[PDB]
């Protein structure tokens, strides 16, 4: 049943150990780069990401490009591409005249500048940045909700082990063999 | 004298209409081009047949309109064209009162801009625009017919009231204070019904075949079949079986738009060249990122906590008639059981004092916007809250967006 | 009871 | 017996839920009185019955029961219905 | 009843008010199904919270009618916290966290004699060895 004498040697035996045997910055930083990945909507625009994250975080683009792993839009063809559309539209009835409020009309009609032009233009003022973008996230209530872990594979939580390898969850044989073979990144 | 018109400028479909009609029209605005290269433009994107790898372009970059040409185009095409929408048509623009609708949050420049081309571009009399929750307490001046739920059991607008606008690019948390938002207070979650759609995007590609370029075939699967837990995780978790749906695959010859099946329920058989998907943790996990966004991997914190700081924000003696009268809108909220559970899971952290009414509308709560947006134009207060043309051109560009419609004035 | 005399002076829709 | 330990865990278990949910305390009621003879003292306890401060109480709520009164008085017709003032919201509060 | 959020013991405002440890109320929030409340509560019951191991989370009952503090278990929110662990998870209480309730049991006469002539109170050596000794009839 239970052994009542133990045998232990001093320089081993200490109650601190047992053992017997046969966010960083960097990680948020990863996180939210595969937050915003995954919010765009176009797959050819998956490669335009770094420029708007460094633009929107901060961090310098060449880390966010080199550290972190993840996974110029408007021309004269553009133009050409609104003058197809034309087609479908019916009654307009135009007329003009030249001033120089209307000159500032012609350049605004005629930006073709993205929102990272606009991002990084000195016109947006330090503090106007930070209530547009910073002031509005969340500041002081970081998780007030149970912290609740699922499997890797499928969502379960009946049963829940973390694989050998990297240390990530799995709940079943099936599900073992399928992180095995396709979704263990550390082998 | 003439009825005022009113727009929702949302980025991923516009509601317009007469303020006399009954229910406004709708419009995606998106410029689509095909893998050949073919355009497609506004209500047009309904009329593609190879929906396999169709790309979106629009002028919201990130809920802020940046690219004007298109903006321009969809309105022109949605206003000028009176054939398609049922006769309506907006002649010249000048002597016409235009109410519309903006992000919370938009940069003083690019409001700058928005009011520049919307005053002399098109050449409107007046013009009143603000975040669809600066005219929602203007639901008191009408009888409305909203459902209204308590979390605590199983002079024409309201001081008090809290907006949850839960559209396509983020959840708002936008608490008015007597018609001005406290723009303090004001949150912004980012989750939204984008990332929903990217979230459906990555789950679908891992667990069945890659529909990693199929974007509008994952956006009617949102549409069609979607929820959140009615009472928590682990419950539809426990009988994801029971709640089992498949969803028929698009069919070229037949439909290009595919549907859902519910297989308990008795139905015809499907032909056998159709490849059926099912989903039976998908319905469920994707919208819980909303409540715990850990599940999906992300580090934000969810809407529950966004609500609390929201409400920590606030004046003390105002957050309790805040919390009693939050009103939920936007097109996600018209997914089933997310009301319900905004509000026990609210209720479930506040003190038990007090007690959280949550009135969401009926039908498609995307609408709800622009109805009340209507019945507040037909308003005295929109009356007096008007700028005219002349009053606009007396000023110099950014006194408009400065003082009367931007948050610089309320900062 | 002065928070009250406080939020009285808020904004309410005018300027 | 051992190997009963289980089955004595499992019953008992078994008839915890029932047994607790719907008894009365018989040591809070004074139904049990024969450990009261170790720790107790004849005239300690009659001193203690007559010492009794259920004056206090009533008088106390009979003060907060006639200030809600007046209360009600400045009040009015009290309801339950969604609040649009501080005043009013306060006021059904400070009643509550 | 409810899950338990924070337990803040205080001292006293000055260190000659009490004897020893001089400990004044200790503050527990507690949160159910309909929302939350914080408690004041005797260093009485901070002891016996003491004594029942109740940390953050746990699921408890406190009577006020006798200030008996029971451990239900632990909350099912944190049941993923640890993928192996002996903790008899329970659900999050229903109703209110101050709920009154009117209890009616039907008892004979016989059983208030029992009570008195055996009765189960007292944690001594003696009263446990008294327990464990068979209940024989006594006149
Ligand atoms: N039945 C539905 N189930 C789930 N999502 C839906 C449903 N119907 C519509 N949606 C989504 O709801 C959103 C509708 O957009 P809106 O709420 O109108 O946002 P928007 O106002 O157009 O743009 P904003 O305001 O700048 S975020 C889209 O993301 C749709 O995919
Ligand atoms: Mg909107
Ligand atoms: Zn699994
Ligand atoms: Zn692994």
């Amino acid at each position: 049943m239970k052994a009542l004498v133990e045998e232990i040697d001093k320089k081993t035996y200490n109650p601190d150990i047992y053992f017997t045997s046969l966010y960083t910055q960097q990680e948020i930083l990863q996180s939210d780069r595969r937050f915003m990945e995954l919010n765009t909507e176009n797959f050819s625009d998956l490669p335009n990401v770094p420029t708007l994250l460094s633009d929107l975080t901060g961090v310098p683009r060449d880390r966010i490009e080199s550290t972190t792993k993840p996974i110029w839009v408007l021309k004269p063809e553009t133009l050409r591409e609104i003058q197809l559309s034309y087609k479908s539209t019916k009654l307009p009835k135009p007329k003009r005249k030249n001033t120089n409020r209307i000159v500032a009309l012609k350049k605004v009609l005629s930006s073709k500048r993205n929102l990272h032009s606009f991002l990084d233009s000195a016109l947006l003022n330090l503090m106007d940045k930070n209530v547009i973008y910073h002031n509005v996230y969340n500041k002081r209530y970081f998780k007030v909700l149970p912290l609740i872990t699922t499997c890797s594979i499928c969502g379960g939580y009946d049963s829940i082990s973390s694989c050998v390898n990297c240390g990530n969850k799995i709940c079943s044989v099936s599900c073992f063999k399928l992180h095995n073979e396709t979704r263990c990144r550390n082998r | 004298e003439t009825p005022p018109i009113v727009i929702d400028n949302g980025s991923y479909e516009i509601k317009f209409g007469p303020s006399t009609n009954k229910k406004p029209f709708r419009a995606l605005n998106a410029l689509a081009k095909d893998k050949f290269g073919t355009s497609y433009l506004s209500n047009h994107i309904k009329n593609i047949k190879d929906i396999s790898s169709i790309t979106f372009r629009r002028p919201h970059e990130l809920g802020q309109l940046t690219l004007w040409e298109l903006e321009s185009c969809i309105w022109d095409y949605c206003l000028f064209n009176p054939s398609e929408f049922d006769g309506f048509d907006l002649k010249e623009g000048k002597g016409h009162h235009l109410v519309a609708s903006e992000s919370c949050m938009t940069l003083p420049e690019l409001s700058k801009h928005a009011d520049q081309v919307i005053f002399e571009e098109y050449e409107f009399d007046s013009l009143f625009k603000s975040p669809v929750a600066v005219f929602v307490p203007f639901t008191k001046s009408y009888k409305g017919e909203m459902r209204t739920i308590s979390g605590k059991d199983e002079s024409d607008y309201h001081d008090f009231q809290l907006v949850i606008d839960s559209g396509f690019n983020c959840t708002w948390i936008i608490p008015v204070l007597k018609g001005i938002p406290y723009y303090k207070a004001v949150k912004k979650l980012d989750i939204g019904g984008r990332f929903l759609t990217g979230l459906l995007k990555e789950t679908l590609s891992f667990r069945h075949y890659n529909m990693m370029d199929e974007t509008i075939l994952v956006n009617n699967i949102k549409e069609q079949c979607l929820f959140v837990s009615p009472v928590s995780y682990f419950d539809s978790f426990k009988t994801k079986d029971k709640h089992a749906l498949e969803y028929v695959l698009p069919d070229f010859q037949t439909s290009f738009l595919g549907y859902v099946r519910n297989p308990r329920k008795e139905n015809v058989p499907l032909p056998e060249d159709a490849q059926i998907i099912t989903l039976t943790d998908e319905l469920f996990t994707i919208p819980e990122t909303f409540f715990h966004p850990e599940i999906s991997q992300i580090t934000k914190p969810g809407i529950v906590e966004a609500i609390l700081e929201s409400l920590s924000m606030l004046p003390e003696i105002v957050r309790p008639l805040m919390v009693g009268n939050i009103v939920c809108t936007g097109g996600n909220f018209n997914l089933p059981n997310f009301a319900q559970r905004l509000a026990a899971e609210l209720q479930r952290q506040l003190p038990t004092d007090w007690t959280c009414h949550v009135s969401v509308p009926e039908g498609d709560c995307a609408l709800f916007g622009w109805e009340v947006m209507s019945q507040f134009a037909k308003t005295d207060s929109y009356r007096k809250a008007r700028v005219t043309r002349e009053e606009y051109y007396e000023h110099g560009p950014d006194w408009c967006t400065k003082h009367r419609f931007g948050y610089q004035n309320w900062i | 009871s002065l928070d009250l005399s406080a939020l009285a002076n808020f904004p309410s829709f005018g300027e | 017996a051992s190997d009963y330990k289980d089955v004595e865990r499992t019953l008992l278990k078994l008839f915890k839920k029932n047994n607790q949910v719907n008894r009365v305390d018989l040591d809070f009621l004074n139904l049990v009185f024969t450990l009261n003879d170790k720790d107790l003292t004849s005239y300690h306890a009659e001193e203690i019955s007559k010492l009794t401060c259920v004056k206090n109480f009533v008088e106390e709520v009979n003060k907060l029961r006639e200030t809600n009164k007046q209360l009600q008085e400045e009040f009015g017709e009290a309801s339950f219905l969604n609040f649009q003032d501080a005043n009013q919201y306060f006021k059904y509060s400070n009643k509550q | 009843e409810g899950e338990v959020t924070e337990l803040t013991p205080e001292d006293a405002e000055n260190p000659l008010g009490g004897y020893g440890k001089t400990i004044s109320h200790v503050i527990v929030g507690l949160k159910s199904a309909k929302g939350t409340k914080t408690l004041r509560l005797d260093p009485t019951i901070y002891e016996s919270i003491q004594r029942e191991k109740v940390s953050i989370g746990d699921v408890i009952y406190i009577e006020a009618n006798t200030g008996a503090v029971k451990r239900v278990g632990r909350s099912d929110a944190y049941a993923t916290e640890f993928d192996l662990e002996t903790e008899e998870y329970v659900p999050l209480p229903k109703g209110e966290v101050h709920k009154k309730k009117e209890i009616v049991q039907d008892v004979t006469l016989h059983d208030l004699d029992v009570a008195n002539a055996r009765p189960q109170g007292g944690q001594d050596v003696i009263s446990m060895m008294g327990q464990l000794l068979k209940p024989k009839k006594t006149e």
